């Protein structure tokens, strides 16, 4: 990379991580999608 | 007989004079290649897909236009017949754009397949490609125009099925265009259909868009409850979800078309949705709870109470099995007050003789008949796809149709005889030349708007109507067994509670008001907490979250009818069942087996424990319930006539006013539709243009 | 020589399949419909036997599709009505049959396109 | 013995239910008239049997085969049904 | 049709139509069918109770000499009254050539171990009765071969779920592996991939 | 007619000297099933349960599925005098960590919508 | 585009968050939740407009064969820009 360097993109990590695995950085997956169904709100004054 | 020999590669076929090269060659199992062509719309002729070579004859025919004649052998796999086809599918694709990872017709789409099948693997075309500007018609069909194949089945549609003429094509050569011409949405009962027959991704479903792939929907098969056409659909789910509604073909219901609130309404079932049961607390707010305390409560206070103390409402959208479930539960308290919103008359044979409430001619029965008079209803928004039927039958057999009521745009040309009912016994009379048009009529057709039943007079109304029908019986002979009365209904529960032996109409509440009242997805307000006594005990059993669920001390969450397989019967009187697609969502539960859990608790247990025996209690009830695809009854017409000539209540000086004037009041009927963010876009599109 | 027995068939004992997979499954029996979507008619052809579709629910990780019945992806493909029924009838399943659709044969003209005195005549082209 | 309602089950075109065709077509009226608060509900079967339901109050509920029965004998058992018989 | 299309071979097309002929003469007894596919390859359709004689006399005929037996192995069509397609398939050395001879059966109609006409055959047979559930009879040593101690049902028929209906777990309460029924934390995906166009006219049914 | 083909039995009585045949060999195989495998149940549990396998197949009224069914329990009873199976198959017969499952309608509507 | 929630927890840019009252958040207890930074709908809303004298562009999301599928975007509407549906770029002949 000294004589070729790599094409630039400013989306590009500026700085390499290593493996985070057994650390507090460790990747911890998750659904990343929105909740489907919506539950209805009961109104909150009494009805007598 | 008169049927006449061809041959299909060297097959004999007889088939009747008129018949196409392509349906002769479908009589054999062998389906030409087709963009334009569509056997529910006009001949086009434009795509020359359907090219295929006749043997001693030197050019090739079209044969989705051109009629067979006798002798000639159609050649479906000859090097013209192919070739043809490699040339129009190149030309096809010359400038079709590549889309196909962005459209959602990918993986459906008729153009892929077919040149797949019948095209070459590669391209020629060397030059660059049009491209075309966008036309908006509407939030529910998006539009890119780029991929249009210039089918013309979309104008044809909407100018055949749907009676709207918006639709055309602007310019001409390599720049026609299909469109407007002018910014105007699209909007009519049975817009959405022009997705599923244009063949490519051109006409999308905006709702549905980009969400999923066709490989990976599972198809459930069931019944829309949107009205009480029963339109067959099929639900598309993927991975516990449902993803939307298609058509499911039946030629004697809704044919391959749907209505736009069954085609894109889902979208409610996944809003304001009712998960846990819930009680009322100490200060009086709503609370969640388990099963078991609120089915405690509902039968203490169902063992607390007796008689007329205890009365049921059941809405719109309730099943068969919850019906019967429901039903037996309160004639174990000895309560008959089992009503239903929708009011019927009860005066004469009432509920006794089935053909009084049904529509005897039946959807297909319309086809046959010369001349239809409809009374008091807006059979568009009622029942689009009997509407459609209708329409059907005046643009093919040139039938007469004349409407009493107010003069709403039906898609066709109508007689409009007026608004007032008095004009009814004015035909009876025989004092209107109307009256003189059904007496020399052959298949007369009388068609009365359940509706117009909902109004105080409605049992004057129905021995107006019914004493046409005799009239038309008594004065033009008898022709066989053709069906003059009809009942329309525009509720998808009603036929089967009334097969039930339910009382139409909320009458006897208010007459008897109850301690104990069972709102069985009741959400047309028909009964409020002002109608009864106070500290009156409300029971909400449904889906959502309406009308009826804030006013009630308990509620207990049921299933929508995608999450349930249940009974449904039509304004025909034909009993069809829906199928499970997803299970209810949190911890609601299937109806019947609710009634069921209570009545156990309760220590009146119900003899049935699976759907089955369900169903087995159904048929002991009404056998025609089990019958899942039969229209055939017994008429009786006279004892109902008969009947009904004992009491002469008068009819009132209101002008006959449906509830549904236009478009605007089309979408939202229900407490699903009311949820649905989809029909909330399309009232907001036709209520203001922009 | 031969033994003739005198019983209808029955092999659920044979099949290893739990007894709650047996007796309270639902199949349905019957002929695909036409995907709107598509003028082909090649889907519609053979009788496809199918479950009874089961709960699925929410992985608490990833938010996956879950499921516990097994036979929630079992099709089954019969040339005819009678042989799927014999089929579910020897493995001891309850089954619903419902009938083949064939769309009704169709009075095409072109030149009706172009009438002199009906309503079929056609405003636009 | 607190009658609620009768049902009457009959199939369309099967022989054994000629009689209670019969009735319906001739005696259904007058025994509506008499009894015009009563639910008769004339339901259509499949090919098994004629029948008629009487169900009484909390729930109770007794059936009678109508099977090759004639308009009189419809008749006869609709009469003892509606009465303190039985 | 040149470089993209498969050549054909005449010949062996020939010599095997014309074999199949003469193993069809001289078996009327069970021969049922004899087809030569376009990729030269004969098959010959039998009644069972065949399946010893005709085996044994491909094996031992002067003009036949089919010494090894490449497969056995069975296909499940729950169409079929007679649900399950018994395939052998038989190699010729001395006449450099390939025969298939197919029967029939039920799941309750044995078919005749063929052990004594090959030795091969002995572990093929056993994976079949382990896989689709036939039972052949004198069998020397019939059992189950693939599938764990203990395993219900048979996998590879149609109807047979793909995940199966037990999955298998360490618990430590029990201190050992245990069977429980089968929950899966995502389910197979079911895919419809057949295209609704028919692909080839060559092999359209008629429509009944 | 009916044309059937037998596997070992021509009718009822002697499928069932088969299974007869077939319980005594197991009967007398389960204290030696315990004792081998050292087992923490009694050989009156074991027997109990090989009594209950038997028991759910007595609806069977075909010689053939008797005749396959004993063939069955053969290819079972020959892999475990052989110590082919291990103490994880002999004891999965018994299904130790699988909860109570409900059979009434209430608790199994309580607990979900499977019927 | 980056955005946090009443929790503290990081929003990512499909808008998924758990709720305050939702357990599955001890998930990231003692750990972090992986959240990509550079959103891609902000880093195309940056993107200008380009200028073409053409009533029909092309568009293959640059590179030649090391973009996406060739398409060509109609620019006859003076009211919007013509957006590829690939790349989301945007182009327009001159107005004003
Ligand atoms: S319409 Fe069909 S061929 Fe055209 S881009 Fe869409 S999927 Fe591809
Ligand atoms: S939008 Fe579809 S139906 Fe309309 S002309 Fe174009 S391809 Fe045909
Ligand atoms: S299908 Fe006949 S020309 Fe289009
Ligand atoms: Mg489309
Ligand atoms: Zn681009």
């Amino acid at each position: 990379p000294t004589t070729k360097p790599p094409t630039a993109r400013k989306y590009i990590w500026t700085n390499h991580k290593f493996n985070v695995s057994g650390t507090p950085q460790q990747y911890v997956p998750y659904s990343t999608t929105r909740k489907k169904i919506q539950e209805w709100v009961p109104p909150s004054t009494p009805y007598k | 007989s008169n049927l006449i020999e061809v041959f299909v590669d060297g097959q004999s076929v007889m088939v009747e004079p008129g018949t196409t090269v392509l349906q002769a060659c479908e009589k054999v199992g062998m389906q030409i290649p087709r963009f334009c062509y569509h056997e529910r719309l006009s001949v086009a002729g434009n795509c020359r897909m359907c090219l295929v070579e006749i043997e001693k004859a030197p050019k090739v025919v079209a044969a989705c236009a051109m009629p067979v004649m006798k002798g000639w052998n159609i050649l479906t796999n000859s090097e013209k017949s192919k070739k043809a086809r490699e040339g129009v599918m190149e030309f096809l694709l010359a400038n079709h754009p590549l889309d196909c990872p962005i459209c959602d017709q990918g993986g459906e789409c008729d153009l892929q397949d077919q040149s797949m099948m019948f095209g070459s693997d590669r391209s020629r075309f060397l030059e660059g490609k049009r491209a075309v500007e966008d036309k908006n018609i509407g939030p529910l069909v998006k539009t890119i125009m780029t991929r249009c194949i210039q089918c013309t089945r979309c104008i044809r549609f909407a100018s055949e099925i749907a009676g709207v003429d918006d639709l055309g094509t602007t310019g001409r050569g390599n720049d026609m265009q299909v469109g407007t011409y002018i910014e105007k949405m699209f909007m009519s009962e049975l817009s959405g259909n022009i997705i599923d027959i244009c063949p490519v991704g051109a006409l999308t479903s905006k709702p549905y868009a980009f969400t999923a792939r066709p490989w990976e929907t599972r198809k459930t098969e069931s019944i829309d409850v949107m009205d009480a056409v029963g339109s067959n659909i099929v639900v598309s789910t993927r991975t516990g979800e449902v993803m939307r509604i298609l058509p499911r073909m039946h030629e004697d219901i809704n044919e391959e078309w749907i209505s736009d609130k069954t085609r894109f309404a889902y979208d409610g079932l996944k809003r304001q949705r009712l998960t846990q049961p819930m009680i009322r607390n100490e200060k009086g707010l709503l609370t969640y709870t388990t099963w078991e305390d609120a089915l405690s409560r509902v039968a203490g206070m169902l063992q607390s109470f007796q008689g007329n103390d205890v009365a049921a409402i059941a809405g719109g959208l309730v099943d068969a099995e919850a019906l019967v479930a429901l039903k037996d539960l309160l004639n174990r308290v000895d309560s008959d007050s089992l009503c239903t919103e929708e009011v019927f008359p009860t005066a004469g044979a009432g509920t006794d003789l089935r053909s009084n409430y049904l529509l005897n001619t039946t959807i297909a029965g319309v086809e046959e008949a010369d001349v239809i008079l409809l009374v008091g209803t807006n059979p568009r928004f009622e029942a689009p796809l009997f509407n459609a039927r209708i329409r059907k039958s005046w643009l093919h057999n040139d039938l007469k149709v004349a409407l009493i009521g107010s003069p709403v745009d039906l898609t066709y040309r109508y007689d409009h005889l007026g608004d007032s009912p008095k004009i009814l016994q004015d035909i009876a009379s025989g004092n209107h030349p109307f009256s003189q048009i059904l007496k020399e009529a052959k298949k007369p057709m009388v068609v009365l708007g359940s509706s117009a039943l909902q109004r105080s007079d409605g049992t004057a109304i129905l021995a107006a109507v019914s004493n046409i029908a005799q009239n038309i019986r008594l004065s033009s002979g008898v022709t066989g067994d053709w069906k003059v009365m009809n009942i329309l209904h525009r509720i998808a529960s009603q036929v089967a509670a009334l097969d039930l032996g339910y009382k139409p109409g909320v009458e006897a509440i208010r007459k008897n008001p109850p301690k104990v009242l069972f709102l069985l997805g009741a959400d047309g307000g028909c009964i409020t907490r002002q109608d009864l006594p106070k500290d009156c005990f409300i029971i909400y059993q449904g889906h959502h979250g309406d009308v009826g669920a804030p006013m009630a001390d308990v509620i207990l969450p049921g299933a929508a009818y995608t999450e349930k397989s249940a009974t449904y019967v039509n304004t025909e009187g034909r009993a069809q069942q829906t199928k499970v697609a997803v299970t209810p969502p949190g911890l609601a539960r299937e109806d019947w087996k609710i009634i069921r859990a209570l009545s156990e608790i309760a220590g009146m247990t119900l003899p049935y424990d699976t759907l089955d025996q369900v169903r087995s209690r159904l048929e002991e009830v009404s056998p025609n319930l089990v019958r899942y695809d039969d229209v055939e009854g017994a008429n009786y017409f006279q004892q109902a006539n008969e009947l009904s000539k004992l009491v002469n209540q008068q009819l009132l000086a209101d002008p006959l006013v449906p509830p549904q004037l236009t478009i605007k009041d089309f979408y939202m009927t229900d407490s699903i539709s009311r949820a649905s963010q989809t029909m909330a876009k399309c009232v907001k599109a036709v209520t203001e243009g922009i | 020589q031969l033994i003739a027995v005198d019983e209808k068939l029955d092999i659920t004992t044979l099949t290893g399949v739990p007894e709650e997979h047996i007796k309270t499954r639902k199949v349905r029996i019957f002929v695909p419909a036409r995907n709107n979507m598509q003028s082909g008619v090649n889907n519609t052809k053979k009788w496809k036997m199918e479950f009874d579709t089961r709960e699925r629910w929410e992985n608490p990780l990833m938010g996956w599709s879950s499921t516990a019945d097994p036979l929630s992806n079992l099709v089954l493909t019969f040339s005819t009505k009678e042989d799927a029924v014999a089929f579910a009838e020897k493995n001891g399943w309850s089954f619903d049959v419902e009938e083949r659709k064939v769309p009704k044969p169709k009075s095409k003209s072109y030149g009706a396109n172009f009438s002199w005195n009906k309503r079929t005549r056609v405003s636009t082209k | 013995l607190g009658l609620r309602e009768i049902r009457i089950h009959l199939c369309q075109r099967s022989p054994g239910s000629q009689g209670v065709r019969d009735f319906i077509e001739k005696r259904y009226v007058e025994l509506k008239k008499a009894n015009p608060d009563l639910p008769i509900l004339i339901r259509e079967c499949s090919d098994v049997q004629p029948k008629l339901w009487a169900r009484y109050a909390f729930g109770q509920e007794k059936n009678v085969s109508l099977n090759n029965f004639s308009a009189d004998q419809v008749t006869r058992t609709l009469e003892n049904v509606l009465s303190g018989k039985a | 049709t040149r470089p993209t299309i498969r050549p054909r071979n005449d010949v062996v097309h020939k010599q095997l139509s014309a074999f199949g002929q003469y193993v069809a003469e001289i078996l009327p007894k069970y021969v049922q069918q004899v087809q030569v596919s376009c990729f030269n390859e004969l098959e010959i359709f039998i009644h069972p109770d065949g399946v010893i004689p005709v085996l044994t006399f491909l094996r031992d005929h002067t003009n036949a000499q089919f010494k090894s037996l490449a497969d056995l192995t069975a296909v499940d069509v729950p169409t079929r009254q007679n649900r399950f397609e018994i395939v052998y398939n038989l190699l010729s050395l001395r006449f450099n050539s390939r025969i298939r001879v197919k029967t029939y059966t039920d799941e309750l109609t044995p078919i005749e171990s063929s052990v004594t006409v090959y030795k091969a055959a002995n572990w093929y047979e056993r994976e079949i009765w382990d896989m689709f559930g036939v039972f052949f009879a004198n069998h020397p040593d019939l059992r189950r071969i693939l599938t764990d101690y203990g395993f219900e049902g048979h996998p590879f028929r149609k109807d047979f779920p793909l995940s199966g209906y037990v999955e298998l777990r360490y618990d430590d309460e029990v201190k050992r592996v245990v069977a429980e029924p089968v929950e899966l934390a995502q389910e197979f995906r079911k895919f419809d991939l057949n295209s609704p166009w028919e692909a080839f006219p060559a092999y359209r049914q008629p429509p009944e | 007619g009916t044309s059937v083909k037998p596997i070992f039995s021509r009718d009822m009585n002697e499928a069932k000297r088969r299974v007869r045949e077939l319980y005594r060999a197991w009967y007398r195989e389960v204290p030696n099933t315990v004792h081998l495998f050292q087992l923490d149940i009694s050989v009156k549990q074991g027997r109990d349960k090989v009594r209950e396998m038997f028991m759910k197949n007595a609806h069977v009224t075909d010689p053939r599925v008797v005749d396959l069914l004993v063939i069955k329990g053969k290819m079972e009873l020959e892999e475990t005098i052989n110590v082919w199976k291990q103490r994880t198959h002999i004891m999965r017969f018994f299904h130790e960590t699988e909860a109570p499952r409900p059979t009434d309608f209430l608790s199994k509507f309580y607990v979900g919508h499977d019927p | 585009g980056v955005r946090t929630s009443p929790t503290g927890e990081k929003v990512t840019h499909t808008g998924q968050a758990y709720d305050d009252g939702d357990y599955r958040r001890v998930r990231f207890s003692d750990r972090q939740k992986e959240v990509n930074e550079n959103f891609a709908i902000d880093l195309i809303a940056e993107q200008p407009v380009s200028e073409v004298g053409s009533r029909v562009i092309s568009c293959d999301g640059g590179g030649g064969a090391l973009g996406h599928p060739r398409v060509y975007i109609n620019l006859d509407k003076e009211t919007k820009t013509g957006t590829c549906g690939y790349c989301g770029l945007q182009f327009r002949q001159p107005h004003h």
